[PDB]
């Protein structure tokens, strides 16, 4: 039997409450993080490294957590995925807090106190943004290159990944129009080594039993488009086989009517009866993916019919070319070659099924640190140094302060370490050690040495190529700073159930 | 359920310092400590709490018995002892639950001591010199503040400083040294204590003996006796020949405790010799040392070159009350304070407060080498130790840290026990010291303390809130080891 | 109450883990405890392969199940030793928990274990003597029919099966893709029989009705069509007129394109079939409906359901003419084997038992699918332990020189790998630990790499003479996988079970 609803009670309950939140998601910081698994409730378990979508497929019930994570989310929607960065820190923010709560410390004097470090940190972290932006980076990249490499290092897959690097980079250059993660995606292709995998300016999908009509089709079609359609394709007792009939022959008909090049169906088709589906003589699919269907109409230009023969003039329009090819030994399906093609599917071609997890969590964070760092001028080094730098300004200016804000500054500029903590534990090695080597030589020695993911040693990041731009590390701080002083802030709540 | 004894050896240490915590410093609440039997004791410092208080858990018996141990060296700080030991302990048991081996807090612990006990030796005070006179004014004043005698306060302060100067001694080994008996009181009839006169001699309050004694004598011996010159029915009545065999080997002035002669008139015109009665004993032992006279039982026998001199005698009135000036003998032992008044009843707060002064300026007088009082050197070494572990890198980085954040509960104590909010006047300390450091410049402001009468910070070298250095050293060595003992419990 | 959080979830993971791994562990070898096999309806099936265990087991803990699903998908590359997979699986957990007593991260323990598992790949490559010849290895084949048929009588007609499975693959091999398509389904499954009812018939055979009762089954014509057009006095009178007008225009049909056999799979007219008969063509009613591609497919012909597309280059083919005693007292059924070779053969069994038909068709697609890998890549290791003994050995002469923790995790690795001989001894009823240590000295002191398990209590532990062997190929995929399946489970922390509420 515990329970709490006064002012000081409530708000150690709101952020024990944040704090559990915050451990449901703690160790999966990191590049090469701890990996969950969580069951949707019907037997689907999922399984992601990601830290937003954990918070996103999670079930919130407490009041406090419910605003928390929806301020992560709210920061997910901005830049990439930095709630990591933030349900952790602001989590952390109230534990740090908790004591000085129950010493009786007002909230109000707490929201004033992180509210000045907060714009303390922001104005110090300009002092120390370094841009690069300028130094050969759209034209003789190889710092870009030398950047999105930094990312996967000490590993076998380095000679590769280097190809795959420039390759995804040139991509990025040609399809520089505020590129996402939907118009370019991976698939999934058995067999082949890792140097096979390449690049198709176009959907990828392979063929199955519902999903392509027949082979043959003209590939080197100067002009194919897309065709959707509403009506099925497929084949008083005796009152329906002249109405089958009909319809089977106008079926037939609308084919080389309509002139349509490809037809995408939302119906399965009957591969059984192949030589029935290539009567139509053109090209005929079924049980497209909306992905694929979003990817075509955009770029190439596909109409819509509705009709049993309803014709249109972007049935057989303008695109440039068609591909169909045997990918791997499987015949898959490219509708490349379109007037404004925004798209670039990354052709997965290797010999381990488990390496699309690999892929996974190794090249959309290429593609992500690539267009991070193209978007942005301004850096600081990662890997916990700024955290460091930060905690390292705000404690020694806590100590110029008298008042009751001294204490607090401090508590919020120790708090700021937990994130290269929680990097070394993740990686496995023990915080403290590297932690306190970290903290004496960057006092000391530098303004961004940093954890290794890699040898486990205190590290340059700024050498190693580690870029974190200012704004987004702003943002992020501001955000949880923002939560923390939102959670504090509510020492009341009310119910007013149904029964 | 219950685990990990240590936390269990660290709870009962942290219990038994929450017992004696508000006692802290001269403004400290009571304890009332109730034995088996009923009866109970009303004390403020904490020693004797200590010293009563049954401890029954074996952990905490270590922390009595190094407290007991340290009142055996000093005689202070058992109390600050205690509760540094247990912020040692807590703060420690928490680095042990995040994942650090005791082996390197222990060792941090070490390094960080020594390296207090190193940076206090090159920032304390040794200008309790003859040029230190306004410092020894306001401390007294300190000690005696909060008095409606505050308006003529500097009098009664040089007063008492120049009687506790005068009258120091110079022992075999050179250093200066002072009994606090040597001085004593003496009341008045009269006016108020504004027209108080340091007495240069012992003075006292009681008949006239006689009027025999010139303005200033050339040689006055002191024979103290203890018997009574009574005629009675080497003399079977000891009234002549014994007082003429004594000023036969030149006794001048010869002291009675007893009864008068009664035929003393005569023989006090040509010898000069004291008879006034009841002598006191606490006095005539101090008189004896002084002039370098021993008392004699029986005279029936040395007695020329051992007794005492004493330079002059002034026989005069000093506030409606006569007064004998046995003064500026061989050895400076012989003085005293006359308490002008009416009673020693109306005034006892009045000698409280005068002896309470002379205690805390013989404290600085012995020990030359003093510290800032009012918690100033626990906020400058929790300055220091902070920056000494940033510079180390090892695993007892964060041992050295806690060391450091733990060392502020002494002023925290203090200003809580002061009825003011303990994180202001902490804050403050902290930040002035802060500049003190990372600002050459403004180096004159290590001696910052806080005031427990106004509940703002103050500079204390200036004030006069002092303690030998010795004290604060031991204290925070005995600390430490009562911390390391503790930790290497499993 | 009560939570599972930190390490414990890895704790409960690695004991469902070890518990599916010990359930798995007793089937394994020739000399494995046979496991039959019960539905919730009742059905009863003994099957010592352990794909099907695995397949259609009941597992409730959610590690198990992404240990079963991700397991499942071994046998498409290669079909054996997917209980050698979990056996090294539950292994390596093992393992990975003894580690874990001492306190290593996962993390370390992950990449150790891949680190192994990359040198042990290395070194079986180095170690293997295997031929690159054997293409036409008819007579190797026997040998490896019979190691891959010697856990039952099987044996006793294996004489048999092995040239039946050559000249199989041999009507299957095709030097250019080296495939088996879906086509291609070499499965008959008779119930009943004898050891000599299963031999080599490369003709296709189908359970269905005759047309007459005495009908003359002798119809070597090519031309038989497909029908997929269903059965759809005065309504008599117009339905009788219906059936005569569709028989009219449907043997114009047949004049015209060619197509005499019309097999129909719905209802007609018995007046039909006989005046056919009369006019010297069959028609058989009620006929499967996928039974097109396979009877096409009998000399090069594909599916032609569309009445007009079974022209003369599609008709209804035939294999080869064979004509013997199909059924004494089953339904013999129609002749449809006269002309060529089909390049999807099918075989013809007739094992007496179901459980014979499922061992007989499981090995003959472990043959053909392994062969398969032999033409690929002609790369064998000797198995029965023996290669799991070297990569021990290895991993452990590794374990050495490394500074970090990763020695931990080369020596659990090895400790793992060493499981598979133990289990090979302890299925043969012998003491797993004398001889799997008797074996490992012998190999130590003896540079032979063939030195496994007599799991058959032959002569010798050495498989040169035994020729028990295995595609190379096939156990780095095998190790691999493993391997794979070890690190990413270790990585899981934590598993958060909706509408369990914690309370
Ligand atoms: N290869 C690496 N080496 C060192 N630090 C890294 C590396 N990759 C990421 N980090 C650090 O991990 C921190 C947290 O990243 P995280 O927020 O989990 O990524 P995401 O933004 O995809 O969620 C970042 O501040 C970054 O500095
Ligand atoms: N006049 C004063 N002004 C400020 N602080 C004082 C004063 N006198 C004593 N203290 C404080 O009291 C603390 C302990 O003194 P005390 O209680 O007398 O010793 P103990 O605790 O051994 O009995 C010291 O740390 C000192 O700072
Ligand atoms: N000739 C043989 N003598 C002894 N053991 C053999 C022989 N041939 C194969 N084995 C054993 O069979 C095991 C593999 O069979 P198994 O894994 O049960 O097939 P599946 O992969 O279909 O489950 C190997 O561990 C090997 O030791």
């Amino acid at each position: 039997g515990t329970d709490s609803s006064q002012g000081i009670p409530q708000l150690v309950s709101n952020i024990s409450a944040c704090q559990v939140i915050a451990e449901a998601v703690r160790t999966t910081l990191g590049p090469r993080g701890m990996d969950k698994l969580i069951v949707d409730g019907r037997g689907k378990a999922t399984i992601s490294n990601d830290g937003a979508t954990i918070l996103k497929l999670l079930d919130v019930v407490h009041p406090a957590a419910k605003t928390l994570v929806d301020i992560a989310k709210s920061q997910d929607a901005e830049v990439g995925d930095g709630t990591t960065s933030v349900t952790l820190l602001a989590a952390e923010f109230l534990k740090q807090v908790k004591p000085y709560v129950e010493e009786g410390l007002h909230p109000q004097i707490i929201i004033r106190a992180f509210r000045t470090a907060t714009q303390l940190a922001v104005n110090k972290i300009k002092e120390i943004a370094v841009t690069v932006k300028k130094a050969d980076k759209v034209e003789q990249r190889k710092l870009l290159e030398k950047c999105a490499m930094t990312a996967l290092s000490s590993k076998l897959i380095s000679q590769q990944k280097a190809f795959f690097a420039k390759m995804v980079v040139d991509a990025v250059m040609m399809l520089d129009d505020l590129l996402q993660l939907k118009m370019i995606g991976i698939k999934k292709v058995q067999g082949g080594a890792l140097e096979d995998s390449q690049l198709v300016a176009g959907v990828a999908f392979k063929k199955t039993f519902s999903y392509a009509g027949f082979e043959m089709q003209p590939k080197k079609y100067h002009n194919p488009k897309i065709a959707l359609l509403n009506v099925e394709l497929e084949l008083d007792y005796q009152a329906i086989v002249d109405a089958e009939w009909n319809i089977l022959y106008d079926k037939l008909e609308k084919i080389h009517h309509s002139g349509a090049k490809v037809v995408l169906s939302k119906l399965p088709i009957g591969d059984v009866a192949t030589q029935y589906f290539a009567d139509r003589d053109m090209f005929c699919a079924g049980r497209v993916p909306e992905e694929d269907l979003k990817r075509t109409m955009m770029a190439c230009g596909g109409s819509i019919q509705t009709s049993v023969n309803a014709l249109s003039a972007d049935v057989l329009g303008r695109c440039q070319v068609f591909e169909e090819t045997q990918i791997g030994g499987e015949r898959y399906n490219f509708f490349t070659g379109c007037p404004k093609a925004k798209t670039c599917t990354f052709i997965l071609r290797g010999g381990a099924e488990q390496f699309m997890e690999e892929t996974e969590r190794s090249l959309h964070d290429a593609i992500m640190i690539v267009r991070r760092a193209i978007k942005n001028d301004s850096v600081v080094a990662g890997g916990g140094a700024i955290e460091m730098e930060l905690s390292k300004y705000l404690r020694d200016y806590s100590r110029t302060i008298p008042g009751k804000q001294q204490l607090l500054i401090g508590a919020y500029a120790k708090a700021l370490e937990i994130i290269p903590r929680q990097l070394c534990d993740n990686a496995g090695f023990d915080a403290t050690n590297i932690l306190n080597k970290l903290r004496a030589r960057h006092a000391q020695g530098g303004t961004w040495y940093g954890v290794d993911i890699n040898n486990e040693d205190i590290a340059d990041n700024f050498e190693a190529f580690v870029w974190e731009p200012a704004m987004v590390r702003i943002n992020a701080l501001t955000a949880a700073s923002e939560a923390a002083c939102l959670i504090v802030s509510v020492d009341e709540t009310i119910k007013n159930p149904r029964s | 359920t219950g685990e990990t004894i240590r936390s269990q050896n660290v709870m009962a240490a942290a219990s038994i310092a929450n017992i004696v915590k508000s006692s802290l410093g001269p403004v400290g609440l009571d304890k009332m400590l109730v034995d088996d039997i009923g009866d109970v004791t009303i004390t403020n410092d904490g020693a004797t709490i200590l010293k009563l208080l049954e401890v029954e858990h074996p952990a905490a018996k270590v922390l009595c018995e190094l407290a007991d141990l340290q009142d055996k060296e000093v005689g202070d700080g058992t109390t600050s002892v205690v509760i540094i030991a247990a912020e040692l302990l807590k703060n420690a048991d928490e680095l042990v639950k995040q994942k650090i081996h005791p082996t390197s807090v222990i060792s941090g612990y070490r390094l960080a001591c020594k390296e207090a006990v190193r940076y206090i030796n090159e920032n304390l005070i040794v200008n309790t010199d003859e040029l230190g006179r306004d410092c020894l004014i306001n401390a007294a004043k300190t000690s005696m503040s909060s008095k409606i005698i505050g308006i003529n306060g500097d009098f009664f302060a040089n007063m008492v400083v120049d009687a506790v100067l005068a009258i120091k001694y110079t022992d075999i080994r050179g250093q200066p040294r002072y009994p606090v008996n040597s001085v004593n009181i003496l009341k008045a009839h009269g006016r108020s204590q504004m027209e108080s006169m340091l007495i240069s001699g012992y003075a006292l309050n009681c008949v006239v003996g006689s009027q025999g004694m010139p303005k200033r004598i050339v040689n006055a011996k002191i024979a103290c006796l203890d018997f009574s010159l009574q005629k009675t029915k080497r003399e079977s009545d000891i009234t002549k020949e014994r007082i003429q065999k004594i000023l036969a080997t030149g006794a001048n002035v010869i002291l009675t405790t007893g009864g008068i002669d009664d035929m003393c008139l005569k023989y006090f015109v040509e010898a000069g010799a004291m008879a006034v009665r009841r002598v006191l004993k606490r006095d005539l032992k101090r008189i004896a040392k002084a002039s370098g006279a021993t008392i004699l039982s029986t005279l029936a026998n040395f007695e020329a070159a051992m007794l005492g001199q004493a330079e002059e005698v002034v026989q005069e009135r000093i506030c409606d009350d006569e007064l004998i000036l046995i003064k500026n003998t061989k050895a400076r032992t012989s003085a005293s304070i006359i308490l002008r008044g009416a009673n020693d009843f109306m005034c006892d707060e009045m000698e409280r407060s005068l002896h309470d002064a002379l205690c805390v300026v013989k404290r600085v007088l012995e020990s030359k080498s003093v510290v800032p009082g009012g918690g100033a050197v626990e906020a400058a070494l929790s300055i220091y130790l902070e920056n000494y572990a940033t510079s180390m890198g090892s695993r007892e980085q964060l041992a050295i840290a806690e060391f450091a954040r733990s060392l502020l509960v002494i002023p925290n104590t203090l200003a809580v026990n002061a009825a003011q909010d303990s994180t202001d006047l902490v804050a403050k300390l902290r930040a002035f010291h802060n500049e003190a450091q990372v600002n050459p410049e403004r180096k004159n402001l290590k001696w910052i303390g806080l005031d427990l009468s106004n509940g703002k910070p103050r500079d204390n070298k200036q004030a006069g809130v002092f303690e030998p250095t010795i004290v604060k050293v031991k204290s925070l060595k005995f600390a430490t080891e009562a911390a390391i003992t503790i930790l290497r419990i499993d | 109450k009560s939570r599972l959080m930190g390490l414990e979830a890895l704790k409960s993971h690695i004991m469902a883990a070890k518990a599916v791994a010990n359930t798995m562990r007793t089937s394994l070898g020739p000399n494995g405890l046979d496991k039959m096999m019960v539905d919730k309806d009742g059905d009863v099936t003994v099957t010592n392969d352990g794909a099907t265990i695995l397949s259609m087991m009941d597992v409730d803990h959610q590690i198990a199940k992404l240990m079963v699903e991700l397991s499942k998908s071994q046998d498409d590359e290669i079909g054996d030793g997917t209980t050698g997979v979990v056996v090294l699986a539950g292994a390596l957990l093992e393992e990975a928990e003894q580690l874990l007593d001492r306190g290593i991260h996962p993390i370390r323990i992950a990449d150790g274990y891949e680190q192994a598992a990359r040198v042990a790949i290395e070194h079986l490559d180095k170690i293997s003597d295997s031929v690159l010849v054997d293409i036409k290895d008819t007579e190797p084949l026997i040998q490896t029919a019979k190691t891959t048929l010697g856990s039952k009588v099987v044996n006793s007609c294996h004489r048999q099966m092995a040239e039946i499975a050559v000249n199989a693959v041999l009507t299957v091999a095709d030097m250019e893709r080296r495939d088996v398509d879906f086509e291609l389904i070499k499965v008959e499954g008779k119930v009943g029989g004898r050891l000599e009812d299963t031999k080599l018939i490369k003709g296709v055979i189908v359970d269905k009705d005759f047309s007459h009762p005495q009908m003359p089954k002798k119809v070597e014509d090519a031309k038989i069509a497909i029908l997929t057009c269903p059965f759809e006095v005065e309504d008599y009178k117009a339905l009788q007129k219906y059936e005569k007008e569709k028989f009219e225009e449907m043997i114009q049909q047949i004049k015209e394109t060619g197509a005499n056999l019309a097999i129909c799979q719905w209802g007609f007219d018995d007046e039909a079939n006989h005046l056919l008969l009369q006019n010297n063509l069959p028609a058989v009613r009620w006929v499967g409906g996928p039974e097109i591609e396979l009877i096409a497919i009998a000399t090069g012909g594909r599916i032609v359901p569309r009445f007009s597309e079974l022209t003369a280059e599609k008709l209804g083919f035939a294999g080869l003419v064979q004509e013997i005693s199909f059924g004494t007292t089953k339904d013999k059924m129609l002749v449809i084997e006269q002309c060529k070779n089909s390049r999807a053969v099918t075989i013809f069994i007739r094992g007496g038992n179901k459980m014979i038909i499922e061992e007989a068709k499981r090995s003959l697609h472990d043959a053909l699918c392994v062969i398969r890998n032999l033409i690929r890549d002609n790369r064998v290791v000797y198995g029965g332990g023996a290669a799991e003994i070297s990569c021990a050995l290895a991993v452990s002469q590794e374990a050495d020189k490394c500074p970090t923790l990763e020695q931990y995790a080369m020596r659990a690795f090895a400790d793992a790998l060493e499981v598979i001989p133990m289990a090979l001894s302890e299925n043969s009823g012998m003491n797993p630990i004398q001889t799997m240590t008797e074996v490992r000295a012998r190999q130590v002191k003896e540079m032979n790499p063939a030195l496994g398990i007599d799991c058959l209590h032959k002569g010798t532990n050495d498989m040169k003479q035994q020729h028990v062997i295995e595609t190379l190929i096939g156990k780095k995929q095998q190790i691999s996988l493993a391997t794979q399946m070890v690190r990413m489970i270790l990585k899981i922390d934590d598993i958060r079970k909706p509408g369990e509420s914690e309370e």
